[PDB]
């Protein structure tokens, strides 16, 4: 009769009840997303109206069990995560608000449209022509244009409702018994109660900012290589010993260095490795794709896809009056229906998300006999890093060629070696300092160790120091750039895309070395290697049920985040870039600005 | 050559909740055991005891028929000796049973799209069931320490549930649909012999 049990009862009751009505909304945002209708937006919404009033029914009841008499700890988990009082801590004349603001900001964003100087009728939206003129154009005072019209027509809207956007969730995360709405944020770290696995929010800023002084030394030179090849392209607009213009990275914010490909490839001549012409000549369909990710999986040991997974998943577009949303997702409805949906084409692309994407059903197969409220990756980051390693082994050239889109008289040479690790750092490395810089500056906003009228000023002198980026235009504190970002005005999270970069390079790491690969990590392929796949799997089934840290040492033995496997896949582009910058200054200089 | 009426139980176009489970009591006839077994329709047929390998050739004072409806996950409970929501609170086997345990998958007909809540499970009770024990109690499960008076509530839980079955569920939670087959030997005519 202890209140523990009570609650066991209490939980085994809302477990039952809970799958039936999340697969009602589940199969119709199913039916929505796969074949848009007015009549299924109202269904989509009907059932989603219906879950959502389910959690906060049970939600309130849940807190009648306080934690504190609980001792099972699988059990103190789930009845933890129900018991979320989130926005309804507020005040509903508050709460109320929060939501209005909220989704007043969303709307600007999405909606947010920039005009022609001197021409009121031509306008461009984010997507697609000023996404296209940062991303693709090569023209200084152009680029601006896109980069500050965007800054100034959208982000000036948005600073007000972000300073109460700040006020309302610090009001909503104190009552909710945290320090500010950042430490809210970093709670999904957070382990206690398991003897040397706990971990504490604060312990995350450590570690990020830790982690991120290893990665400095690569950041740099990569900094000081593209700021090199840039200032061959813009001679007069770049300063070689200055960070580099914000509106010239190939983002409208600066976020993935990828676009400057084109620019920084380091032996052009040489083209890159693009089996897509190959698919086409050996006519390949979408099912073929799907099949060879399914025999990837197979080959180290983890279960091929259920049948009701090639039964309902929609893999190609139908196309004609049948509309769909084609962004590439992997379903997870429960009673054991699993689908992916994705519009797929024959490219290599889409060929390396087609195991990406299988990759999240992997992990939703493996911990799909844990709890309900204990069906997800062991934090923010663990889902997205399974999935990434997948396309890893898919890409090299040794996976290529063993399934014969690769001729076997293609070997690599260590210029292609180079081209590739660039882009990839263009990507995976160009984004962690915008990333960490981004999410500890509304870490602070949010504790308030900046204040209203620095906010900008904050910003900028940050972007300068740790990003090595500078305005190409003075700002005010009349904007609110930050904000200029999708996922700073529609309130998410943004540290889980540096936590999930780590983390697939040290999953990636451990499980080749159970291949026993021989050579640089940048050439590892975990197929035909079953001692890879149960490593893998160990950490899997786990979900939510163990520590996020006992779940990565069940991967790689190591209890937290390291950047060294991210650095040993990148050594050799590290070398080279330290052979490239011999006679380049490697570093910036916070004060030189192109404003004046 | 009065056959025995297997054909009601199997054919039969509604099976029984498992909280309910339905008996039917097969006397004074012929049954040809061999055409079951070899007849590869069924996704699971264990006998214990007695082997389905032609043993037919005995004689039985009483064969019983029980019936009833569980999702996939569930059968491997209609054994002996095995523990969950069905061994323990709609179905036991004992742990000497002599019998057949029966089963086949049913999504073609108690499967629905928007789901068949018909059949249903218990979910709650105080203790386990004695083998070959029937409880059809609609009583409200007190859960805490304060009488529920007749309705649910707080720690008060009605105490069955509906299976949900879906025709795009997975296997494991796909209807299927059972039957055990009880021998019974008493000193008595034995009029279930079916050479
Ligand atoms: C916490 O409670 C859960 C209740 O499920 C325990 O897990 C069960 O343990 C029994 C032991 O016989 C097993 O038969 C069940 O299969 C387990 N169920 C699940 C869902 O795993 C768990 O061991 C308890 N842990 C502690 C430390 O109290
Ligand atoms: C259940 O029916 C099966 C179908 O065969 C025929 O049986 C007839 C009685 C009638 O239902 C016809 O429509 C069917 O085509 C039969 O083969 C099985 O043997 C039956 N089950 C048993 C236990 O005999
Ligand atoms: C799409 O929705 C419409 C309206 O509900 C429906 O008539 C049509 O059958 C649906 N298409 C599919 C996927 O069958
Ligand atoms: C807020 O959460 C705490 C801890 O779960 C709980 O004690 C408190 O009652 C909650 N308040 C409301 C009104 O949700
Ligand atoms: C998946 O594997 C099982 C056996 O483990 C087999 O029954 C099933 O047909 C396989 N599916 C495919 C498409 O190979
Ligand atoms: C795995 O082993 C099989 C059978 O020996 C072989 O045909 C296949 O090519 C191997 N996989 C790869 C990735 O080459
Ligand atoms: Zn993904």
């Amino acid at each position: 009769s202890t209140i523990e049990e009570q609650a066991k009862t209490f939980l085994d009751k809302f477990n039952h009840e809970a799958e039936d009505l999340f697969y009602q909304s589940s199969l119709a945002s199913w039916n929505y997303n796969t074949n848009i209708t007015e009549e299924n937006v109202q269904n989509m919404n009907n059932a989603g109206d219906k879950w959502s009033a389910f959690l906060k029914e049970q939600s309130t009841l849940a807190q009648m069990y306080p934690l504190q008499e609980i001792q099972n700890l699988t059990v103190k988990l789930q009845l933890q995560a129900l018991q979320q009082n989130g926005s309804s801590v507020l005040s509903e004349d508050k709460s109320k608000r929060l939501n209005t603001i909220l989704n007043t900001m969303s709307t600007i964003y999405s909606t947010g449209k920039v005009c022609n100087p001197d021409n009121p009728q031509e306008c461009l939206l984010l997507e697609p022509g000023l996404n296209e003129i940062m991303a693709n154009s090569l023209d200084y005072n152009e680029r601006l244009w896109a980069w500050e019209s965007w800054r100034s027509e959208v982000g000036k809207q948005l600073r007000p409702l972000y300073e109460e956007y700040v006020v309302l969730k610090n009001e909503m995360a104190r009552a909710n018994h945290y320090e500010d709405y950042g430490d809210y944020w970093r709670g999904d770290y957070e382990v206690n109660g398991v003897d040397g696995y706990d971990y504490s929010r604060g312990q995350l800023i450590e570690d990020v900012e830790h982690t991120f002084e290893e990665i400095k030394p690569l950041y740099e030179h990569l900094h000081a290589y593209v700021r090199a090849k840039l200032m061959n392209a813009y001679p007069s607009y770049i300063s070689p010993i200055g960070c580099l213009p914000a509106h010239l990275l190939g983002d409208m914010w600066g976020r993935f260095w990828t676009n400057l490909y084109s620019l920084t490839v380091p032996f052009g001549q040489k083209p890159n490795i693009d089996v897509t012409d190959a698919m086409v000549d050996q006519a390949w369909d979408a099912q073929r794709i799907f099949k060879e990710a399914e025999k990837f999986f197979v080959s180290v040991g983890l279960p091929n896809m259920t049948q009701g997974f090639w039964e309902n998943s929609m893999l190609t577009d139908p196309g004609n009056v049948q509309k769909a949303v084609c962004h590439p997702t992997a379903w997870d409805l429960g009673k054991g229906d699993f689908r992916i949906l994705m519009c797929t084409k024959v490219t290599m692309d889409d060929f390396l998300t087609a195991h990406h994407e299988m990759g999240h059903i992997q992990y939703d197969m493996a911990y799909a006999a844990q709890p309900f409220l204990l069906r997800n990756g062991a934090n923010e980051g663990f889902h997205e890093a399974v999935g990434e390693i997948m396309s890893l082994s898919a890409a090299t050239p040794k996976h290529l060629k063993s399934i014969g889109l690769l001729s076997p008289d293609f070997q690599e040479d260590n210029e292609t070696e180079i081209n590739f690790l660039l882009k990839q750092a263009l990507t995976i490395v160009g984004t962690l300092p915008f990333t960490y810089m981004l999410e500890k500056w509304r870490w602070m906003v949010f504790k308030g160790e900046i204040p209203k009228d620095q906010w900008m000023k904050k910003w900028w002198e940050m972007k300068r120091e740790i990003v090595g980026v500078v305005e190409p235009v003075p700002h005010d504190e009349t904007y609110c750039d930050p904000a200029s970002l999708f996922h700073v005005s529609n309130d998410y999270s943004f540290i889980r895309y540096y936590t999930r970069t780590l983390y697939q390079f040290q999953f990636q790491e451990a499980l080749c070395q159970a291949a026993k690969h021989e050579g640089p990590l940048h050439k590892c392929d975990i197929s035909n290697s079953t001692e890879a796949g149960q490593k893998l799997f160990n950490m899997l089934r786990l979900g939510k049920s163990e520590p996020w840290t006992l779940a990565l040492e069940n991967v790689v033995g190591a209890k937290n985040m390291n950047v060294r496997p991210l650095l040993n896949y990148f050594e050799p582009l590290f070398t080279w870039l330290k052979d490239q910058n011999k006679n380049s200054f490697v570093g910036w200089s916070t004060d030189w600005s192109p404003y004046a | 050559t009065n056959l025995c009426p297997f054909g009601e139980v199997f054919n039969a176009t509604r099976f029984a909740s498992v909280y309910a489970w339905n008996r039917k009591r097969i006397s004074n006839c012929v049954a040809d055991y061999s055409v079951l077994y070899n007849s590869a329709s069924f996704s699971t047929f264990k006998c214990y005891g007695v082997s389905p390998t032609k043993l037919n050739d005995l004689c039985f004072t009483n064969v019983y028929a029980d019936s009833f409806v569980i999702r996939g996950d569930e059968v491997r409970q209609i054994a002996p000796g095995q523990t969950g929501k069905i061994a323990d609170y709609n179905y036991k086997l004992p742990d000497d049973f002599t019998g057949c345990v029966i089963a086949w998958n049913s999504n073609n007909l108690d499967s629905k799209v928007g789901g068949n809540y018909n059949y249903r499970y218990r979910l709650f009770r105080k203790s386990n069931l004695k083998p070959f024990e029937r409880d059809i109690s609609t009583e409200i499960y007190q859960a805490g320490s304060k009488p529920c008076n007749g309705v649910e509530g707080f720690n008060c839980y009605f105490p069955l549930q509906s299976y949900g079955f879906q025709p795009t569920n997975g296997v494991g939670y796909q209807p299927y649909r059972v039957v055990v087959l009880s021998f019974e030997l008493l000193h008595a005519p034995a009029t279930v012999c079916g050479p």
